[PDB]
């Protein structure tokens, strides 16, 4: 958005106004990368109590 | 007398060494084994040749 895109003006004067210009905002969508810690699942447990490993 | 090289029936050496017999009768000894085996074929890398084991 140009700040002064509107600016007063003297019709009676005649004095140089700041040349403006237009600029670029730019968004951003950060990534984040999640997993799982290792699960130990042993046979041996499951099968004790007989149960499907 | 169903005779076997049992370690269960070796206790000692020399003069201390004796031996067990077991007079068992019908269902003295009962082996349930439970379906519970299981096994794994881990390969692995790193070496000059695929090293699996088991």
């Amino acid at each position: 958005k140009i700040q002064g895109l509107v600016r007063p003006r003297d019709p009676y004067s005649n004095a140089d106004v700041a040349a403006k210009d237009l600029r670029q905002l730019v968004d951003n969508t950060i990534k984040v990368a999640s997993g799982t810690p290792p699960i130990n699942i042993p046979p041996s447990m499951l099968r004790w109590i007989q149960k499907n490993p | 007398i169903i005779i076997t090289d049992s370690p269960a029936l070796v206790s000692g050496a020399a003069e201390t060494l004796r031996h067990s017999t077991l007079g068992l009768t019908t269902g003295a000894i009962l082996i349930e084994q439970n379906q519970d085996f299981d096994s794994t074929v881990v390969d692995g890398t790193g070496k000059q040749n695929i090293t699996r084991q088991y």
